[PDB]
């Protein structure tokens, strides 16, 4: 905040909704709870400038968890390469994959 | 999905009832038959009759009340918290603010259908 | 088989509407020292059929100044909403079992206000639009009390699931716990279906027939079917909400008989109001809603939030 | 980067507990009473390790404990248990409150015989 | 309006601004902007003439469009980071969206068109509020996210603001439009140094708010909204016009007055970053603002325009109300240059 | 049945093109409520039952409804129609074709880079695998408004009361 | 004395709806803070086991954690059974 | 990102373009504003449900109520303009050029 | 007199009874003679999905007891 009234008065006005690894109702976990926790525990108290380079791996893992972009690419490659071999009559998917 | 089938059936049967209703009768239409009904004479178009700020004000006040109602709908699950005193304080707070909006509209003319 | 379920829900409801026309005419007649339909069939039992047949063979005059797209969309929306309002109703077991059934009904009935906003606008005539605007304002204003009353009553239910109402009312009716909200809810339901002293949009002696002047024969018939389906549905909702019937899982026919009888009683009361009172003025019903019903409804919502907490009588959410 | 290491298919084989949800629910209270050791031990492993692959043998012991629990039900009053879980199976919410008479004679079995 | 209702609406405007400045959460910052706009719209329409209604409508349209763009930027940022904390933006296009939204709220040059019209269309009190208090929230957000702004976009908008404020104000005979174009130029000066030193932005904002408060209170004291109406003020209260002249000279950044401090500090801080061409351009361009300030000073205090016969009536009357803190605002806007090293208190 | 969220989203964008080409405001409102209905369906397919029903009850039956009501009062002598302008047709057609081109490109390429990178590998693919237990996570998160969201309730209620006061200030007309 | 009684008289005679609504709202405001049962409602909400009660490892010196669900340790719902 | 997000962001872009490219009626622009809000609501809801950010489930409610308050304010402004000029045409809102 | 209104009321009563009875009997027919299982929450859905898998006939309502394994 521009004027950190919350940290001076000890009040929690909006910090409780600020991250998904904060305390949740019924302890329901965030989908990327561990990834966010690891990135936050890496980046804590070293400033944003340092945290941008020195916590790049944790933030990359977090971003992959949030938007599974590289996971989607790998799944798309497996799918489209499977079809690339159905046409030629090369690959037969096994019984547990067809029913 | 069962609900989608149900909606499809309802809409389809309503439209089929339209089609029978709006195509089956035998028709014979002339100009004076389909003339707009005005109790035996012709209507005046005039210029944008649906006016008066009161019709718009009731719509706006309904909109704001409906927004507060949207804020009140999660209440049945809100009573299932261990922190019941905070939840009760906030629910009653929202309802006092609803009552205050009603009272302020009431006292400052507001809800009145004036001259 | 589920399609058969949908059909065996829809078709009997339309038949019940058709014979509700006859029942309403006979109740009004006998309250007025006359008989009503007793010539066309035995005790007028073929009269709804005569009306339906005459209407679909009558020339449906469409206005020359009518946007026909919405002119035909409005009856489709009205009838589709009127029919789909029954799919979550817990005659013992619902057709569609949702967590938020009553929320679904609130939303669907709030979408039904478009059928008047579109019919009045489409009919042009520059005057039926004013009646349509009055009807829309009345409808949206009473939606407020419907929503808040439903909210306050359901704080004993614990959820928006309609099947849970049967469990909530196992030992006692919800009327004995919320009768003031029951009276306000019943009058709000009266006002929402444009019935009784609240029939301002179709005042027979105020604006002839209001938003339904230009509609004739077939589309008029479907609008009528939508309104009467909404009447029976609202009375069924009232019976399930306030007069919960005992349920035997091995004999659901008993619950169905109970529910049907109570729904018919409430519908007969709806027709009973029609024969007993003069008509509210538009500003008079708006004053009633905004200055009489709304403050008490807010106070009772407050009371019904406080009550389960201060008595350790909060229901389960499952 | 790196290979996600996976258990083989035969590292994952177990004698299944092949009874339905109503059968499982009918015995659930006595199941919790009698099978707490391996169940709590496996749940401890699962929350401590945050890894399905690290707790497979504990889950395999969970399965065996459930299996022997059910074989103990079978040999003394399989019949009252069968009636109780049938009555539980009828209702669409599998409610306990509609089956107290059958739960009664299931419960006064396991006391006297087990 | 009811005095209680007007006080409540003013307090709600300030509380929306404070919500913007005290929140760590983007949703609450957006809430503060929403609350500020909601309470601000009626104070624009306080007099209620078609000019006031049009000013309020244009203000509402620009501010609501900016608010929706800001929410979209927040949602894109959350989509890529899952973060609600106001900090560096983790997405570049979200950052661009947010920068454009905040500039439109401020009224920077490519989004400046609303400022002159709205300022002209509202009263002098409404304009005083519009050109002083409404700059705080977007500038505070910008100072919070300054480490992730695109310097090229921000500097482009600031330079355009200076140029357009200089050129647009050259053509004005209306005092409210002159104030609006001066405000555009000063916003450009504020936002040019924002990528480099937010303390300089805060300093320039404080100095500008002091000068604008002094000038608007002098205008309200004079009841003048056109340059010719102000040209009658010498024949009624020449002290007001002389004070206005020294204030206008301060606005032009003439040493040794207080208005020279922000320009001098910003030029120094920019040259510290190998920025020499842009400060030279900015200082040279500000001569336009100084030109139409000097035109106003010529018409108001340094020369005496023809008066009217009906002015003798006004001589026998005093002001019913007195502008609060106006002497302090005048002294602060002109005489504070020897106190410059105190700027480090803003660190 | 395999793709449901994609038809819903394409129809959503089509309705957006329809009402944002700006025919007479009654048809724009019709397009907006069609878009709102299909979007409520979209979030219903994602497990957001309460949120979608909120869309319905408050947006389509509230805010819209009020919008169409107010259009029915402040309109043209002959309230306009879609066809009356070639500009409406041009805008709608350009929007529809830019929808079709980009959905075809994304479907057959799965690596479009219009501002953002996109991959139409599916929409079910991103769903996570787990049990939510005996409650709706959405309802628990929203019911936390009264326990966790005290500040949010305070500011929203104040803004709504201020909204009533503000509307009554502006519309008085003096 | 007579002033407030007369005001209540006039309100009851001319606006009974507002009198009833304000009394009901006031009781809804006031009564929960005096109820012995509000704490009971809090306790009932606390005793509802939505989540799994994931166990702990007894490192020794855990004499108050049960071991078994039917050990004389850990909270008891006997109070709820009779309420 | 999945293609639903693509279409939702596309809807926001179309609503933004429709609002920025004006026509005669003010109500059409207000409807474009409403479309922008609706697309924001759906995008927020999808992001919040997908990542199971449970406490952020309430954020779409707040967005909806605040944007509807702004819509009420804009409707009142339109009504005042129409009472001035008999229409909501934006070309009548040009007397501040001088 | 008034009891001649009863025929129309009886027709209405039959028409209103048909939906509930039909729903109950269809639910019994398509769910193995038992009530249609209710899954308001993901735990109940998972119960039914487990029930379908172990039935061997891809029907959740075919209940395997202690006769299946033990
Ligand atoms: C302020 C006092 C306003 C007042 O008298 O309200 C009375 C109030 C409202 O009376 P009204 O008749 O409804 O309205 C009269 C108008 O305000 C018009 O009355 P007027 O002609 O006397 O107004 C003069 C005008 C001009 O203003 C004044 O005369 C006084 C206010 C400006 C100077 C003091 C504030 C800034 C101090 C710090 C400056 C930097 C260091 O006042 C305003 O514009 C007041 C606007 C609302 C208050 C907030 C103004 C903030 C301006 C500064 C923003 C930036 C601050 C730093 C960040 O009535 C009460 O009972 C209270
Ligand atoms: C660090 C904190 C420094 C300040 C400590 C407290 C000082 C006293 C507080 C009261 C006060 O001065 O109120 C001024 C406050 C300001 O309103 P105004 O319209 O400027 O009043 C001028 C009238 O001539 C007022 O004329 P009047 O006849 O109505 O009343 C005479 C007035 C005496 O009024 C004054 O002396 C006017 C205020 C002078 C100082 C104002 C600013 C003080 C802070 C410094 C600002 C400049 C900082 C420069 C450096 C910035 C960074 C480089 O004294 C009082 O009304 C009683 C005061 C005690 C209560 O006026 C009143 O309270 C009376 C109205
Ligand atoms: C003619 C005009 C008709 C207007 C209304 C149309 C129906 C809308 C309501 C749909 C059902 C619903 O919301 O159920 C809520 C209820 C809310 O309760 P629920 O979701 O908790 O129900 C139980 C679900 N579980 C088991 C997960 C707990 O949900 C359902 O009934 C089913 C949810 C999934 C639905 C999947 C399909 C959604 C399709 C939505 C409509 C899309 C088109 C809209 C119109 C477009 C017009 C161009
Ligand atoms: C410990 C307990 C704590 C809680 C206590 C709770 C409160 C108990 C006392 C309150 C009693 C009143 C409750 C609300 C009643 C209505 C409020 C109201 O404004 O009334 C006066 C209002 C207005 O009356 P008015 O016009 O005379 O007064 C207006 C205001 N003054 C006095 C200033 C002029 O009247 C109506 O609402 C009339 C309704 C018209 C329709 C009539 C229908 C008749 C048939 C009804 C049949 C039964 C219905 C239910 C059926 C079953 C449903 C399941
Ligand atoms: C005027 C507004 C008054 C609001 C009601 C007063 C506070 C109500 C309350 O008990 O808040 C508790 C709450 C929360 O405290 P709590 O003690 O209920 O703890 C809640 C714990 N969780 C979130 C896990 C459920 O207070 C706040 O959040 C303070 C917010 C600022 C209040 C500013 C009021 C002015
Ligand atoms: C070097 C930088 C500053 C340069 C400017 C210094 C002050 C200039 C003042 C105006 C000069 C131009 C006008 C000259 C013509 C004569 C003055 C005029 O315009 O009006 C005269 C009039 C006299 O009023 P009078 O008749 O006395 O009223 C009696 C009661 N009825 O009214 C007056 O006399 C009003 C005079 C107002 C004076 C205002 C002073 C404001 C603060 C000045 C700060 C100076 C800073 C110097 C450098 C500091 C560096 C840190
Ligand atoms: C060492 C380098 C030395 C360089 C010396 C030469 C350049 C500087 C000296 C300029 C001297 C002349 C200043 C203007 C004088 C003037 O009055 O010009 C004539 C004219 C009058 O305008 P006005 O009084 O408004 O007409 C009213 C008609 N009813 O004026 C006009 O029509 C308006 C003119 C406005 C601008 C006046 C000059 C401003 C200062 C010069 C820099 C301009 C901006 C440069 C920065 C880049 C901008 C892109
Ligand atoms: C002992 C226990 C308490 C007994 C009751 C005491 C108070 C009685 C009720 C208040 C009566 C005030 C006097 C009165 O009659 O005011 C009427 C007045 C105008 O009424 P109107 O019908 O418009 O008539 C206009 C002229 N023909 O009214 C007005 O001008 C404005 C009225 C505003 C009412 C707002 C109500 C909001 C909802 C309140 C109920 C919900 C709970 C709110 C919190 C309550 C806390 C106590
Ligand atoms: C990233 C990808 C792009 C994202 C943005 C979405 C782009 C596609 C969707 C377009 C949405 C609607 C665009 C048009 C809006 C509109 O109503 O424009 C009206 C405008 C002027 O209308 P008017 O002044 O009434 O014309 C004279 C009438 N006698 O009409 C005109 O000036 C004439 C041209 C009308 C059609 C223009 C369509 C342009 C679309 C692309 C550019 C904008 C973006």
């Amino acid at each position: 905040p521009f004027f950190d009234v919350q940290k001076r008065l000890g009040l929690d006005l909006d910090r409780w909704m600020t991250i998904q690894s904060a305390e949740q109702p019924h302890k329901i976990p965030g989908r990327c709870h561990a990834f966010e926790k690891e990135w936050i525990e890496c980046a804590h108290g070293i400033g944003g400038i340092r945290a941008e380079k020195e916590c790049k791996i944790e933030f990359d893992d977090f971003v992959e968890c949030l938007l599974r972009q590289k996971t989607m690419k790998r799944l798309s490659a497996i799918k489209r390469q499977r079809d690339k071999l159905i046409k030629e009559g090369k690959y037969t998917p096994p019984p547990h994959h067809l029913g | 999905m069962n609900i989608m089938l149900t909606l499809l059936t309802n809409v389809t049967l309503a439209s089929l009832l339209v089609l029978i209703a709006f195509w089956l009768p035998q028709l014979n239409a002339y100009s004076e038959k389909t003339s707009p009904y005005e109790c035996g004479f012709d209507p005046m178009g005039s210029a944008r009759l649906p006016f008066s700020m009161k019709f718009f004000l009731v719509a706006i006040t309904f909109l704001l009340f409906d927004l507060e109602i949207a804020l009140l709908l999660p209440l049945p699950w809100a009573s299932q918290t261990n922190n019941l005193k905070t939840m009760l304080t906030m629910a009653l707070f929202l309802l006092i603010l609803l009552a205050a909006s009603l009272a302020y509209e009431w006292t400052q003319k507001g809800l009145e259908w004036a001259e | 088989m589920f399609m058969i379920n949908i059909l065996s829900l829809i078709i009997p409801i339309l038949l019940a509407v058709a014979f509700l026309t006859l029942v309403e005419r006979k109740v009004l007649g006998y309250m007025q020292l006359r008989k009503g339909p007793n010539v066309v069939g035995p005790y007028g039992l073929l009269q709804p059929i005569a009306d339906a047949l005459k209407l679909v063979t009558k020339e449906p005059l469409r206005p020359g100044t009518s946007s026909i797209s919405m002119f035909i969309i409005a009856p489709i929306l009205g009838l589709s909403l009127a029919l789909t309002m029954w799919v979550p109703l817990p005659m013992p077991y619902p057709l569609i079992n949702m967590n938020l059934g009553v929320l679904f009904m609130l939303a669907m009935s709030s979408l039904a206000v478009y059928s008047i906003l579109w019919s009045g606008w489409a009919s042009n005539s520059k005057y039926a639009l004013i009646g349509a605007l009055r009807a829309v304002a009345q409808t949206i204003s009473y939606e407020v009390t419907l929503a808040i009353i439903l909210l306050s009553v359901l704080l004993m239910n614990g959820s928006y699931t309609l099947s849970t109402l049967i469990t909530t009312q196992e030992h006692i009716w919800m009327i004995f716990t919320s009768w003031p909200l029951a009276m306000m809810w019943f009058i709000s339901t009266l006002a929402e279906t444009n019935r009784a002293p609240f029939d301002l949009t179709e005042g027979e002696s105020e604006l002839v027939s209001g938003f339904n002047v230009e509609y004739a024969a077939g589309p008029f018939a479907m609008f009528f079917m939508a309104e009467y389906a909404n009447i029976i549905m609202m009375n069924a909702f009232t019976a399930i909400l306030f007069l919960g019937a005992s349920h035997d899982p091995h004999t659901p026919e008993l619950y169905t008989i109970n529910f049907v009888l109570k729904t018919l009683a409430l519908t007969i009361t709806f027709l009973w109001i029609r024969a007993s009172y003069p008509r509210f003025r538009y500003d008079q019903l708006m004053h009633l809603l905004w200055k009489s019903f709304l403050p008490l409804t807010l106070a009772l919502c407050m009371w019904h939030i406080s009550l389960p907490i201060m008595t350790a009588s909060i229901p389960p959410q499952s | 980067p790196g290979i996600v290491e996976l258990p083989t298919l035969e590292d994952l084989k177990v004698q299944e507990v092949k009874v339905s949800s109503s059968v499982l629910k009918a015995a659930a209270h006595h199941y919790g009473a009698q099978c707490d050791k391996p169940n709590k031990e496996f749940m401890l492993c699962r929350w401590e390790e945050k890894d399905p692959r690290r707790c497979l043998e504990e889950g395999k012991l969970v399965n065996q404990c459930a299996l022997d629990f059910f074989r103990q039900i079978k040999r003394h009053c399989a019949e009252p248990f069968t009636e109780y879980w049938t009555c539980i199976d009828y209702s669409g919410l599998q409610l306990f409150r509609h089956c107290r008479k059958q739960q009664a004679k299931f419960d006064e079995c396991v006391l006297d015989k087990l | 309006m009811n005095p209680i209702i007007y006080t409540t609406l003013i307090m709600t405007v300030m509380s929306g601004t404070m919500l913007v400045m005290i929140s760590s959460h983007w949703l609450l910052i957006w809430i503060g902007f929403e609350m500020n706009l909601l309470a601000m719209i009626p104070v624009l329409m306080k007099n209620f003439n078609p000019r006031a209604t049009e000013a309020a409508t244009k203000y509402f349209l620009t501010q609501a469009t900016a608010s929706m763009m800001l929410m979209m930027a927040i949602i894109i940022n959350l989509l890529y980071s899952g973060q609600w904390t106001i900090t560096k933006m983790f997405n570049p296009v979200a950052m661009t969206m947010m920068t454009m939204a905040l500039a439109m709220k401020l009224g920077l040059s490519p989004f400046h068109f609303w400022v002159p019209e709205v300022t002209q269309g509202i009263s002098l009190q409404a304009g005083l509020l519009l050109l002083t208090w409404q700059k705080l929230a977007p500038l505070s957000v910008l100072c919070q996210i300054s480490q992730s702004i695109n310097p090229n976009l921000m500097l482009t908008m600031a330079m355009l603001s200076i140029l357009i404020g200089g050129w647009g104000g050259l053509n004005q005979t209306q005092l409210r439009k002159i104030m609006a174009y001066s405000s555009i130029a000063h916003m450009g000066w504020m936002t040019a140094v924002l990528p480099y030193n937010t303390t300089m932005t805060i300093l320039n904002l404080l100095i500008y708010i002091t000068m604008t408060l002094a000038m608007f209170m002098l205008l309200i004291h004079s009841s003048a909204t056109t340059t010719l109406s102000l040209s009658h003020t010498w024949n009624k209260m020449p002290v007001i016009t002389s004070l206005m002249m020294v204030t206008l000279l301060s606005m032009g950044g003439l040493p040794p007055l207080s208005g020279f401090m922000p320009k001098w500090m910003i030029i120094q801080e920019m040259t510290k970053n190998e920025s020499i061409i842009m400060p030279t351009l900015m200082a040279m361009t500000a001569l336009l603002n100084l030109y139409f300030y000097m035109r106003l000073a010529y018409s108001s205090s340094l020369t005496m325009f023809p008066s009217t016969n009906n002015m003798k009536m006004k001589w026998q009357f005093e002001h019913t109300k007195q502008m609060k803190l106006l002497p302090t605002m005048i002294v602060l806007s002109t005489l504070v240059l020897p106190m410059t090293p105190a700027l480090s208190s803003l660190n | 049945t395999m793709y449901i969220a994609f038809i819903l989203s394409t129809i959503f964008v089509i309705g957006f093109v329809g009402f944002s080409s700006k025919p007479s405001p009654i048809y724009g409102g019709l397009g907006l409520i069609v878009s709102g209905g299909v979007g409520c369906g979209i979030v219903l397919n994602f497990g957001g039952s309460f949120l979608g029903l909120m869309v319905f009850l408050i947006y389509l039956g509230g805010m819209l409804v009020v919008f169409g009501y107010t259009t029915a009062m402040a309109t043209e002598m002959y309230p306009e129609v879609w066809v009356s302008n070639k500009t409406v047709f041009g805008a709608f057609v350009s929007g529809l074709m830019m929808e079709f081109c980009m959905v075809y490109y994304a479907l057959k390429e799965e690596e479009v880079e219009i501002i953002f990178k996109f991959n139409g590998l599916g929409d079910w693919v991103i769903y996570d695998t787990g049990d939510s237990g005996f409650f709706s996570e959405e309802a628990m998160g929203i019911a936390a408004l009264y326990s966790y969201g005290t500040w949010l309730v305070i500011v929203t209620g104040w803004s709504l009361l201020i909204g009533v006061v503000v509307i009554m200030e502006i519309t008085r007309g003096n | 004395a007579g002033r407030i009684a007369s005001f209540l008289k006039n309100a009851w005679a001319k606006e009974p709806v507002l009198v009833a609504s304000f009394a009901i709202g006031g009781l809804a405001i006031i009564l929960p803070s005096l109820s012995p049962y509000t704490n009971y409602a809090i306790r009932i909400n606390r005793a509802t086991p939505y989540n799994y009660p994931v166990p702990l490892r007894d490192d020794g010196n855990m004499p108050d954690v049960p071991s078994h669900p039917q050990d004389p340790q850990g909270p008891s719902l006997e109070w709820l059974k009779n309420l | 990102m999945p293609l639903v997000y693509m279409n939702i962001i596309m809807a926001f872009a179309i609503a933004l373009a429709g609002l920025l490219m004006y026509r005669s009626h003010l109500m059409s622009s207000l409807l474009c504003l409403e479309g922008m809000m609706l697309s924001l609501f759906i995008m927020s809801t999808l992001i919040i449900l997908n990542t199971h950010f449970t406490l952020a489930n309430m954020m779409p409610i707040i967005l909806l109520v605040f944007a509807a308050c702004e819509a009420a304010l804009g409707l009142s402004l339109l009504v005042m303009v129409s009472n001035t000029y008999g229409t909501d045409y934006v070309q009548n809102l040009n007397l501040l050029q001088c | 007199m008034w009891f001649e209104i009863l025929p129309g009321i009886a027709v209405m009563a039959a028409c209103l009874f048909i939906p509930g009875m039909a729903t109950a009997h269809i639910h019994k027919f398509t769910n193995g003679g038992k009530e249609k299982r209710v899954a308001h929450f993901s735990y109940q859905w998972n119960l039914m999905e487990r029930d379908r898998c172990i039935s061997g006939v891809n029907r959740y309502h075919v209940t395997k007891g202690l006769e299946n394994i033990d």
